[PDB]
């Protein structure tokens, strides 16, 4: 097979797929220790915290959320925290309002490119029964031939898209402000020898399982770490990232206890 | 899929595991879906000449 | 004639297909991917009006 | 003046609780059908609303 | 259970969990739960979580084969639940009691 | 159930099986198929527990 | 319907059943939906000259 | 003739206790979703009607 007729190419491609997937997963959750699990990335769970208590009782970017209640995020769970209430409509309105009372953009038309990430069993099984509760008339012409039993859906919330992915932690709804959630990478390309050992091709990401991998601006060092040894190529494919959440009470806003 | 793992920007260059590829192999089976009929040549010409 | 075509010598032409379908959706990466900033400095410094 | 037509420019102020969780179910229970095309793609779950 | 504990094309489902399929049964297996919309979503996400195309528009030509005792007797009343109103106008002359339908 | 057959590109052998037996003609109609499933997790997904 | 049995590549060549074709036979009955009437020949001219 | 389209020009004469107190609530039940838009500026509560 052409996959085995070029294992190094497919090794690179598989490493890239798993590299993008790993970066996604750690951006969701990475406590920030510089080890093989967290990579030093602070993700979202280390930026905002996990629990309502974890929104306080911590520190991000040096600033201590303890002494500085404004540096906390808007992590709010349910009636009793850590018990997966049912994500009522009052709940999302309450979090957007606690986002409003924080002087932080709470609508998608407020010129700050918000988004909502859900465990994708929420976008399909919690927001689908919802929006059956905020409306009374999901109109369909009965004579519809193309009677889609579960149609393509985007599920905005106050103009905030609720794009979902299944590497997001379950029972959670990260309301992100993408205008304050840059990814930062240290570009040491100019500090590398002129030998063609390092190539720096960009990480690829797909938003769906049917679209072109869409090269990003995030560059990944593809450096052969070959020795004098003639029989080995020994390639490496490495990238280093920090997930900065500028204005932590604006960047991350988490709904903590969703029933599913 | 290949595990990623990581070094420390000056750490050692230890290598990690790669994604495995297995050779899937079915076979057009040594069995058939047959239907055969014994058609008597007697009841071909008879049925032809007397077929309503 | 089973023996005269031993399995050791029957290399069947495989179909050029690899079942390489693994979870690659990274919309979390996807959004906030074209806005990756490649610094030439390791640290990320900014101000935060805490109060 | 008790309407918007009366040329004196009224307004109503709520805590953003009443606007977003007392007037939304209220409008749900005043109109009898919130028309949404079930096949509508970008179906905002909490659309922008002015609640006059 | 039969999703694991098997083999196919020479790749063992036991030693290769990627090689299994996405069969999923009821709250208690082998008891024919009611096919709520939730379990169809649960499958279609379990399809997604496995890197597998799940929406019809993903360049992949999916299809759903069904007993036809489900398309007509289970999807038809399930659609009446997923929607709120079937919105046919009363003065329509040709009101089909059971119209042509594709149940995408 | 109400449209032209639209022959497939699957070839089923109409073997003119027979014997020395002259009175008996004995056709046979057989085909061998495999239902290979590339990417078993991608190809088939089952919702086995349906109610009807 | 002619049941299909199947065989291996080189197995036996036993038969399998066929489908019955029955000759269905109806008949226009020897009966009528008849309706007959006897007009007085007198009434035909009389009513032709007298009917309002 | 029983339908109105049978080229025979039928009509129904009621006592206006039927066209208004009987046929109106009846029509409220033969069809649900009488469906006037809630933001209609002139909500006619007994609109001009014909009731065929």
């Amino acid at each position: 097979i052409s996959a085995v007729r070029d294992p190094v190419g497919t090794a690179i491609a598989d490493a890239f797929d798993v590299l993008s997937k790993k970066i996604n997963s750690v951006l969701y959750t990475a406590s920030g220790v510089a080890d093989a699990t967290n990579y030093g990335i602070f993700g979202l769970d280390a930026a905002a915290g996990t629990t309502v208590a974890n929104s306080a009782t911590g520190t991000y970017a040096g600033i201590s959320k303890v002494t500085f209640p404004r540096w906390r995020s808007i992590i709010q769970g349910g009636a009793v925290p850590g018990t997966n209430e049912a994500l009522t409509i009052a709940r999302m309105t309450a979090m957007l309002r606690a986002r409003r009372t924080a002087g932080v953009t709470y609508k998608g038309n407020q010129n700050q490119r918000l988004v909502i990430l859900t465990s994708d069993n929420i976008e399909n099984d919690v927001l689908r029964p919802l929006y059956g509760t905020v409306v009374d008339n999901q109109n369909v012409d009965f004579t519809r031939l193309d009677k889609d039993l579960l149609p393509y859906v985007n599920y905005m919330v106050k103009g905030i898209p609720v794009v979902s992915d299944i590497d997001c932690p379950a029972n959670k709804m990260y309301l992100l402000n993408l205008d304050k959630l840059a990814i930062y990478s240290f570009d040491q390309s100019d500090a590398d020898q002129s030998n063609g050992k390092i190539t720096y091709i960009p990480l690829r990401y797909v938003d769906e399982t049917g679209d072109t991998p869409s090269e990003s601006t995030l560059w990944v060092r593809l450096a052969d770490v070959s020795d004098e040894h003639p029989d080995l190529l020994k390639f490496e494919l490495s990238v280093a990232l920090q997930l900065v959440a500028f204005d932590l009470i604006d960047s991350i806003s988490v709904i903590r206890d969703i029933t599913q | 899929q290949g595990v990623v793992g990581g070094r420390t920007r000056t750490g050692a260059l230890a290598n990690d595991t790669q994604g495995t590829i297995k050779g899937a192999s079915l076979s057009v089976p040594d069995y058939y879906i047959k239907h055969q009929f014994d058609v008597g040549k007697d009841e071909i010409v008879n049925s032809d000449a007397t077929g309503k | 004639l089973t023996n005269l075509t031993p399995t050791e010598l029957l290399a069947n032409k495989a179909v050029d297909y690899l079942a390489n379908s693994f979870l690659v959706e990274t919309p979390m990466l996807g959004l906030l991917a074209n806005r990756v900033i490649n610094q030439k400095q390791k640290a990320i410094e900014w101000g935060a009006k805490v109060a």
